[PDB]
DNA sequence: GCCAGCTAGGATATCACAATCCCGGTGCCGAGGCCGCTCAATTGGTCGTAGACAGCTCTAGCACCGCTTAAACGCACGTACGGATTCCGTACGTGCGTTTAAGCGGTGCTAGAGCTGTCTACGACCAATTGAGCGGCCTCGGCACCGGGATTGTGATATCCTAGCTGGCCAA
DNA sequence: TTGGCCAGCTAGGATATCACAATCCCGGTGCCGAGGCCGCTCAATTGGTCGTAGACAGCTCTAGCACCGCTTAAACGCACGTACGGAATCCGTACGTGCGTTTAAGCGGTGCTAGAGCTGTCTACGACCAATTGAGCGGCCTCGGCACCGGGATTGTGATATCCTAGCTGGC
């Protein structure tokens, strides 16, 4: 019994872009951003993960831990700080 | 638990005091002074270490730091980080 | 006796020094160099903690906040111009408004 | 006659509400959830450090929040007050975003 | 279709605004009544029109801005 | 007599540099501009000949990149001459002061 | 030698025509190419102050190549064909 | 005999090697590792010549001129993609028109 | 005239030739070669060595290096590459 | 057919309020503070080795001169694109009102990560050899520049076609 | 007589016409950067040592995962509505396009220097080995700033009422 998911891009919803967006000093939104937004999300993830479980198996880890993540941001000049 | 983090946490805590005797922190902000400390050092690090091969030196010594310190170093950090730098090490070697 | 008190300061000279030896990136380190970046650190430290505080005690806390280290940086050319790619956690954005957005009088 | 606010007043009223605070926006759970499917693909079966996935959260709201005002820069040189996704791909690709 | 300064009598029969019709209107309601107008010189006919409707007295103006006649609303004489 | 209209001649060159890999300043007050702004530094300073060449190709090369960017810039604001402001609107994209 | 002023007009109005083409830009209004020379003067300054560094690091006063592209290139500006 | 025909290859791979001890990295270097990136430096080699000459007698030259260089990272994503901050030396920029810049019809 | 330029130019121009026996070269062109190699290098260099020490290793070898690449090399390359260098260590191996 | 009152709108001064700020108290927990272990620090003697100094030459940086044309500079000029205006349409805010599912707290499972101990496959050290790779010289075959014709593409024009204009013809 | 029907003018727009020069494609040449060749050598190539870093096997417990019941409250849907964005128009100018005059930088060519890389010499200092000890880390206890809650002050927003004043309809 393993957990499989699916399409859950939409988990993001329609508030939640909002809310993001209005950190970011903007009042008026047209709705075709949602979209591109959770796209954008999206391959921003597919581009950090992908490292960071190559990093992961390089230690022949299955969990990942939070360094892995941090090592990742920090390959692309995105770098985090407080958790290493 | 046998194990050591061995951060700098007690260092940079204990500096707060000669600035601000009368301030707290978080701990989530200590982490990140950490971060920030080790951060520094590495780049640094990184920035000496390259020079000197350049230089086609083996040897890391404080004249070289201080170049690479007034490199990564913008502004009047540049100026005052070395000036402390300097008469640190100078009332080092008055032993 | 610790060269930090022969040299007056709070980062362990020797502690960073074996930092060098096992950061592998000299085969030769001269004695001087580790003081000369324990001052540096001195210093650095010293912006952003005393400049946090300043910002604490602006809301009037005791203690700091991420928030305000947040802010710290944010209020300063040469810091944030040396910090582009950070990123801090719980950090939160510098308020700031673009004129236009207002009602316009 | 119910009370009604004029359009944007809400608006610049919260923006002043979030751009003060700094919890997480974004409900954890969608996110990691997302998280686990995005991953599924380039492993089976993996595990993930509770602190990993509210890091990628962090990062991930970092990014998009720093798009955004970015955005709202191209959308004002628009002389408009509305944000549609050309100004997104204007900034995507100023900042050198291939995809 | 008929000629041009038919079409703008009529529209400001139509068109009981009590400041009359834009220039703007004026065109817009000439493009919303007629498809053979040939769109290709609506602009400068309508405009010419609006002059000789003017000049001959035939529309009169409730508000403008001077030195824009080709740029106000008009009425029609009565 | 014979004339150009507006804006072809310019297309005709903008084919034509996009086509060769030259150096597009002229030289003497570039290596100029190098020395006075090396004075500011320290005082009789000196130069390898490749060392201007080097100097003079990325900089060549990064007001290039930068114009395309003004140039796409102003292409969204539904436009074709670039202003200034289209300038430090890149500049601020790109992040630089 | 002697102390040189004020080249900076030697960037000539033509020569930003030539820079406008090779980015392939149109028209062009006035005012750029002020602050065109503004830009570029700044960027020399970033770099030539490294370069410099870099030389009397060395206990150099001859600029080498050398010194410009490790300068470059610790600006992310790597560039290529000169040397190594 | 040289490893490099026991290997097949064009990379001095003992060369690399002595590069990588007095590349100050690690003070231990396991020896198939040398190989390993010496084939890594034959593949990237392989493509950027390769491609380069494509370009080559496509504007049918005997021998590799730098615009075709350029031009050879700039059609690939999986190049230029690799190659942002690269600047090359008399590289030129690749042929690229914007479409609102042409005659309407 | 006693020293050595001790490049990679005698390689890669014998690897022009099993690809393309016919072309030749500019000599700007070998050195903007050269120097993307010794570019590639240091940077996978770099990242491996980053690599151990995380994994508190004293030893650089081909998995760490075959991470390193695959993590380097967008796309297609990263699997072409590293099938190359298995291949190239496999044979190698065998004497 | 011409003047006053009506009336509408518009600008300005005024009120209400509900969203926000500020306060005092509560409790809560994360920060701070003390105590016990030790290993990762200092401390001392050594060698050898990278590095400081000193001198040379000769290579490249540099001043300088004459010449040229090619590029720059200043000027008319107009047209084509910018910028200001309006306006109409609606995709947007925004404020109900419901529902779920996110959070949250708890429990039970486990496995997988991590620490311990073992052996050993392999990698630096080192001396000795060589042939492979550096560089220096020459030759030559590809190519940059020169000069001339051909094609496309552009800019202007004359014509064709058309719709509206204006006057002539006919019935009311 | 005169307004409607008609018919030919009329002007303008669309359209095909023709004219030129820009580039392209072709040759032709000397020019030079690539390449072949030879000579010198130093890092690579072997073999043996010896050590040790990693590989494996063997545990344990922590943290992750999964399941479960509340508790909203954030989200969704929906009604309503307006202010913004597209669009379109119109006017002003400034910058591209050409011309005519100037000059200053490449170039090339030469004399000139100092400073850079080289050799050779002396040495201070840091890697190294072993001994010693206390500052640092974790572990435990604690308590004092804070977040929460709740309970007043303020105000920026939206509404409102006044006023004025300008264009229309009733009266004389």
């Amino acid at each position: 019994h393993r957990k499989v998911l699916r399409d859950n891009i939409q988990g993001i919803t329609k508030p939640a872009i909002r809310r993001l967006a209005r950190r970011g000093g903007v009042k008026r939104i047209s709705g075709l951003i949602y979209e591109e937004t959770r796209g954008v999300l999206k391959v921003f993830l597919e581009n950090v993960i992908r490292d960071a479980v190559t990093y992961t198996e390089h230690a022949k880890r299955k969990t990942v831990t939070a360094m892995d993540v941090v090592y990742a941001l920090k390959r692309q000049g995105r770098t985090l700080y407080g958790f290493g | 638990r046998k194990s050591r983090k061995e951060s700098y946490a007690i260092y940079v805590y204990k500096v707060l005091k000669q600035v601000h005797p009368d301030t707290g922190i978080s701990s989530k902000a200590m982490s990140i002074m950490n971060s920030f400390v080790n951060d520094v050092f590495e780049r640094i690090a990184g920035e000496a270490s390259r020079l000197a091969h350049y230089n086609k030196r083996s040897t890391i010594t404080s004249r070289e730091i201080q170049t690479a310190v007034r490199l990564l170093l913008p502004g009047e950090l540049a100026k005052h980080a070395v000036s402390e730098g300097t008469k640190a090490v100078t009332k080092y070697t008055s032993a | 006796a610790s060269r930090s008190a022969k040299a007056g300061l709070q980062f362990p000279v020797g502690r960073i020094h074996r930092l060098l030896r096992k950061g592998n990136y000299a085969v030769r380190i001269g004695s001087g160099s580790a003081i000369y970046l324990a001052a540096t650190l001195e210093y650095l430290c010293a912006e952003v903690l005393e400049l946090a505080g300043n910002a604490a005690r602006d809301n009037k806390k005791l203690r700091i906040m991420p928030r305000h280290i947040q802010l710290a940086v944010r209020n300063d050319d040469e810091l944030a111009k040396l910090f582009e790619g950070v990123t801090i956690a719980d950090g939160g954005v510098l308020p700031n408004i673009q004129s236009a957005l207002l009602p316009k009088k | 006659k119910p009370h009604r606010y004029r359009p944007g007043t809400v608006a610049l009223r919260e923006i002043r509400r979030y751009q003060k605070s700094t919890e997480l926006l974004i409900r954890k759970l969608p996110f990691q959830r997302l998280v686990r499917e995005i991953a599924q693909d380039f492993k089976t079966d993996l595990r993930f450090q509770s602190s990993a996935v509210m890091a990628l959260q962090e990062a991930s709201e970092a990014y998009l929040v720093g798009l955004f005002e970015d955005t709202n820069l191209c959308a004002i040189h628009a002389k408009r007050v509305t944000i549609m996704p050309k100004d997104i791909q204007l900034a995507r690709r100023i900042r050198g975003e291939r995809a | 279709h008929p000629p041009t300064l038919s079409m703008v009598v009529e529209v400001l029969k139509k068109n009981t605004e009590r400041k009359g019709t834009s220039v703007q209107a004026i065109r817009t309601r000439i493009l919303s009544a007629h498809p053979t107008v040939d769109p290709l010189r609506l602009k400068f006919l309508l405009r010419t029109a609006l002059n000789k409707g003017l000049e001959k007295g035939i529309l009169i103006r409730p508000l403008n801005s001077s030195a824009t006649g080709a740029t106000g609303r008009f009425k029609l004489a009565k």
